[PDB]
């Protein structure tokens, strides 16, 4: 890659990321006032645990097919081996979901859109990982302050995918390329709007791994004590990804 | 697998 060329691929790659969003920014700002009451809170927080995790995880699925879709627009992507294209998902996908979250995240009072309405961590409190919960908003919390544009989360989020250390890369020089390329493009974009000091805010290596750490020792616990329901309620791609 | 069918 020259000059023209690394720009053209800040393009593509926020072209894909703006294409493969649930829900348009815009959408998820105009609705900021609509907060669930204590009543609907009590409801989320007294259904069983089984159930809060069925649906929790349904939302999970549907946001991994968006991560998967934008996977599939990056360049190179599909020209890798069906290995390598896997062992990127299934260390990254759960990494990106955790980052656009953000989108939904409204820093002012620390709630996250959930099914139409804004609500706090607490909405949460029947899945029974609170630690982990809080921590995936504190995480929020601390990417709101970076107030990425959409060229920065675009970016930064081909690169949590496009990792060439990632264990099982059967073609780990061409995915090396494809990186060092998205890192000139995020670096480079950086350098021309005045915006090199994110990298040194970005979150610390090992923290994004931490949350889908705890979230696959939590799930071994869920799986272990409810396998039936595993079995029969969860999404296959969930199990897929993380069983 | 449902992955190796979205990938196509
Ligand atoms: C596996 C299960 C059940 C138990 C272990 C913990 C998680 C992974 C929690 C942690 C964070 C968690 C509450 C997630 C839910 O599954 C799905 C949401 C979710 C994707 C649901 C839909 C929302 O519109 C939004 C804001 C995008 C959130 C962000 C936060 C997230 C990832 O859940």
């Amino acid at each position: 890659a020259s000059l023209t060329e690394i720009e053209h691929l800040v393009q593509s790659v926020c072209k894909s990321y703006r294409e493969t969003c649930q829900l348009r920014l815009e959408d998820l700002l105009r609705q900021r006032s609509n907060i669930f009451s204590r009543e609907e809170v009590t409801g989320y927080q007294r259904k069983s645990m089984w159930e809060m995790w069925e649906r929790c995880a349904h939302h999970l699925t549907e946001a991994i097919q968006y991560v998967v879709e934008f996977a599939k627009r990056l360049s190179g992507f599909m020209e890798l081996c069906q290995n390598d294209q896997i062992v990127l998902l299934k260390a990254g996908a759960m990494e990106v979901v955790l980052v656009r979250m953000c989108r939904a995240y409204n820093a002012d009072n620390r709630t996250v859109f959930f099914e139409g309405k804004y609500g706090g961590m607490e909405l949460f409190r029947a899945l029974g990982c609170s630690e982990l919960i809080s921590s995936i908003f504190d995480f929020s919390h601390s990417l709101s302050a970076l107030h990425f544009s959409e060229d920065e989360i675009a970016l930064y989020t081909a690169l949590v995918l496009i990792n060439a250390h990632r264990p099982g890369l059967q073609e780990k020089r061409k995915v090396e390329q494809l990186q060092y390329n998205l890192e000139l493009a995020f670096h480079h974009h950086l350098c021309k709007t005045h915006r090199q000091s994110i990298l040194a805010k970005l979150p610390p290596k090992g923290k994004l791994r931490s949350l889908c750490s705890q979230h696959v020792e939590r799930l071994q616990i869920f799986q272990h004590l409810h396998p039936i329901v595993v079995q029969a309620a969860f999404p296959p791609l969930y199990k897929e990804l993380f069983s | 697998k449902i992955l190796h069918r979205l990938l196509q």
